[PDB]
């Protein structure tokens, strides 16, 4: 019907499932055990559970997940979390050798002997689906192993499938923190692999994520139960869409026909606006006008992009919760009429608005307060161009002196991408200024 | 099944509820079938021996 | 208290005691837990002279577990969802030293 | 009426014979004391039960089985064990000495002065018999006794009776796995003594079943507590037709005139879908979509042939439960129009389906699950010449040696039979791989 396939792969994308399927949970009210209270809403697995969750014959809303794993302690762990019954046994695909932040051996010497057992998961998900609008894949770049695994059951459903959406999240890379070497050089590999076969690849920044933390959150000293809770409510409100009803409507395969512009460039930023806590929404309020201003003040973007130092071609806004149409267009016009703005020409219509009624939803004891208004905001501009400057004159210098290649050679492995990567990437970056100059 | 049919546009596939079965459900050597044993009726009752 | 103590007023330019230790939470309940904790350890060393596991629940645990609890291989033919389960009661009978 | 005699020939098919009539005993009620309390289920001694006992002037059900072994351990174990007040007295045939897994040892030193005895014992059962739909025979190929004396009563009861019906299940030897180097060589004297008056059997595998059993039942050191069960749950699917009633039935008559094509090939392949453990069946869902895929994945099956490596010629679906002719009809047909499955143009259809409503039953202390929906796969294919090469091959180096013919020159053989067995084998190799030809 309308439903999509999750699946996380990796020490990257184990904790951000775990906040988003609590969210779930809390949001539709599952009871972390599985089943409802006396309300009647079990059935033949058609209600609003039918597009997240195989709620069956037993009774128990069964998450739509496969993580694979390649170190066994985190998925043990989350084994030994509390809503181990509320999620299917052989989704959690284990092993007992990590990749090692090498790409290739990630990609080759462990990969392939897992990747029989994911397909069989994913097939016996697709037999069972009628709707199969596509798949949720969460990863890193700056991962050990969620990059080369990644790329091969990325070039799997692919070649299998091209008639699905493919959507991914990244944690991206910090621009100047680099807890991991390896990262440039598995990190480019990722993308030059992965370039071909993307349909839309999106990113965030850890970096960024704490300045807002410490800015309007007032929390100078914020967790990971917060980062992935953010990250969490933001894919919520990306996939309410699908859950709720609205008057005017869009859906995944609208965000790619309707945002990338051409062939290769598919990699925009997000935010959200209204990010504030407790008190701060108790004697402030929020409202349409402002929550436009707030989601386009240069700093708010989790990225280190300065608008003023690009130039805008696309917006998507989401809004979730009350609100009247007039407001809406009308700040979006007075936005048009402002002069620090910037907008290419090919773009006099750039605005994709989409309203759902359903206010979002809070988590116990955590940090962000009730929502009347709130705003996804996904925006496609050219700035992001200086990012991949940064790392080819990273890459440069490592590769003049042919440096941790050793590594990679030993476990069997030869200059050819090494090369073919950075022309790769140039061709982006030419790109980029070839449509961004008019 | 004309019930079912009175839901929706689509139809959806409603069944007995199963716990229902587990609770109540002859498992091992202990039954959970009740019997009773009684004599038909008729004007004049003439099989009364069955 | 005097205004609140549960609350101290938001981007407090002043300082609190108990900097260290719990921390890393938001701001508002760190206040309320931190003066606790100054009472707390105010009474303790007033004294005045007194001289004068969810890992394993109910019904055991999930397929594919490691991690060796007590036993197991030295005993088996069983289901590994019973074999979990009834090792979840004999913890508590031979190999008691768990806990 | 609908009534069948069981013979248990040796070590092994009396063991199993235990835990199966465990089993049957269970789905009717009867206790291991075999007298209910005051409740009825006794009449005519013409009920359910009557398939497999007559309860007498009484009021105890008797097996419709005999149990001839000829190492008296077992059959003292189990008359010392827990069901031997309700096993008949003198049914249950033991010997003094063994058959030490020479085939001449069983067919011409002992099985003489024994079979007297039993071909008594069977007609005094078939006396009180009145429909008499067949005999269910469990003997075993690598059988350390059984194999001669199963021989010898095999063609007698055919030559005397032949009109009624004759099944054999029995355990197949291993590709690679040995208890017996001179398995082969009784393996070869039952098959060229037996293809000629066996009506249809069917093999399984002891590690095939183990491998089921840690890949999804997860049990990570069985025995045949476990294993026996299983069988004894096919065995109890197979016969569910004849217990019950229903919408439509089957029966082994139309087993005998259906599943095999042609004279001398008679030797299907045996399968249940459904092989789950407790918390699978509890959180997850079954239905006949899936049943049946996996029922037809390839490494479900208790005989390691691979059916790229094979066509299929017949199929037979048992579905017990709670399942309906539609759905019934709708996975059939997807199932055919997918093309890994290569059907030989002998059949246009290759399925036949039989229904039952009487869920199957749980035993305590078992693995199985509280399973609505099952479904018996009984499928003929040309994947298995494979293992006749297998086993000529295996066969041919070490007699063109000679090792043991001493013992059997000094207990009577000569070798006109040794050299006739493999052209037979031949024959069949031959006539396999011309019915495959089109
Ligand atoms: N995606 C994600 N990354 C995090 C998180 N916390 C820190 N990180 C960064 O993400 C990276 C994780 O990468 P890796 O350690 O290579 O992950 P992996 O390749 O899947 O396998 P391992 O190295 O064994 O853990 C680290 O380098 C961190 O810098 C988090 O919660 N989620
Ligand atoms: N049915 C059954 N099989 C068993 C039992 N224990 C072991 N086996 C199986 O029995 C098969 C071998 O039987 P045989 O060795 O030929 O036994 P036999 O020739 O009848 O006579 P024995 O000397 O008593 O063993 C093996 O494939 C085992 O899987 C049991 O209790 N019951």
């Amino acid at each position: 019907m309308r439903e999509c396939i999750s699946i996380h792969v990796g020490q990257a994308g184990v904790q951000i499932g775990n906040a988003c399927w609590e969210l779930y949970c809390l949001e539709h009210g599952i009871q972390p055990d599985g089943q409802m209270p006396s309300d009647k809403t079990i059935g033949g697995g058609d209600d609003s559970f039918n597009t997240f969750f195989s709620e069956t014959g037993a009774g128990k809303h069964v998450p739509r997940a496969v993580f694979v794993d390649l170190e066994p302690t985190v998925v043990d762990e989350v084994r030994t979390g509390t809503y181990r019954q509320l999620f299917h046994p052989e989704q959690l695909i284990t092993g007992k050798e990590d990749a090692a932040n090498n790409y290739a051996r990630g990609h080759y010497t462990i990969g392939k002997e897992i990747v029989d057992l994911v397909l069989d998961r994913i097939r016996k998900l697709a037999d069972l689906c009628t709707g199969l609008q596509g798949f949720l894949i969460f990863h890193s770049f700056g991962g050990g192993t969620g990059s080369g695994f990644a790329s091969l059951l990325m070039e799997r459903l692919s070649v299998d499938y091209g008639k699905k959406s493919k959507l991914e999240f990244a944690i991206y890379p910090a621009p100047q923190v680099s807890t991991a070497v390896v990262e440039p050089y598995n990190s480019i590999l990722t993308t030059h692999t992965t370039l071909e076969h993307s349909d839309c690849a999106f990113m965030v920044d850890n970096e960024a994520i704490y300045d807002i933390c410490r800015r309007n959150l007032d929390i100078e000293r914020p967790t990971y139960t917060n980062l992935n809770r953010l990250i969490g409510q933001i894919v919520s409100s990306i996939t309410a869409s699908l859950r709720f009803d609205g008057a005017l409507n869009v859906d995944l395969t609208e965000f790619q026909t309707n945002l990338v512009p051409y062939p290769r460039i598919h990699f925009p930023l997000a935010t959200y606006a209204p990010v504030i806590s407790a008190e701060k929404a108790y004697h402030e309020q929020l409202s349409v006008a402002e929550i436009t201003n707030a989601c386009f003040e240069p700093a708010n973007q989790m990225v280190k992009c300065d608008p003023r130092h690009g130039k805008y071609m696309a917006c998507c806004m989401l809004y979730r919760g009350d609100v009247v149409p007039k407001d809406v267009n009308a700040a979006i016009a007075t936005i048009k009429t402002k002069r620090t703005i910037q907008f290419v020409d090919w773009c006099p219509t750039g605005f994709k608005v989409g309203i759902n009624y359903q206010p979002p939803t809070v988590v116990p004891g955590g940090d962000l307060a009730k929502v009347q208004r709130a705003v996804c905001m996904l925006s496609n501009t050219t700035a992001i161009a200086e990012a991949w400057a940064r790392l080819d004159h990273k890459f440069d210098l490592m590769y003049a002196k042919r440096a941790f290649v050793h590594w990679y050679v030993g476990e069997g492995m030869e200059e050819g991408e090494f090369s073919e990567a950075r022309e790769d990437l140039a061709a982006l970056e030419k790109d980029y200024e070839e449509v961004g100059v008019d | 099944d004309s019930f079912r049919s009175c839901v929706g546009l689509k139809p959806t596939p409603h069944r007995k509820n199963f716990k229902k079965f587990m609770e109540l459900d002859s498992f091992g050597n202990i039954s959970n079938i009740l019997r009773y044993f009684g004599k038909l009726i008729t004007h004049k009752c003439a099989d009364v021996d069955r | 208290p005097n205004l609140i103590q549960r609350k101290a007023i938001s981007g407090y330019a002043g300082f609190v005691p108990r900097f260290a230790w719990v921390m890393g939470m938001n701001y508002r309940d760190g206040v309320t837990q931190a003066m606790d904790d100054f009472d707390k350890n105010q009474f303790v060393f007033r004294h005045p002279v007194c001289a004068l596991t969810t890992i394993y629940r109910s019904q055991g645990l999930i397929p594919f577990y490691m991690g060796f609890i007590p036993s197991m291989q030295d005993n088996y033919a069983l289901t590994f969802g019973n074999s979990t389960r009834r090792a979840y009661q004999k913890e508590l009978d031979r190999r008691s030293h768990t806990l």
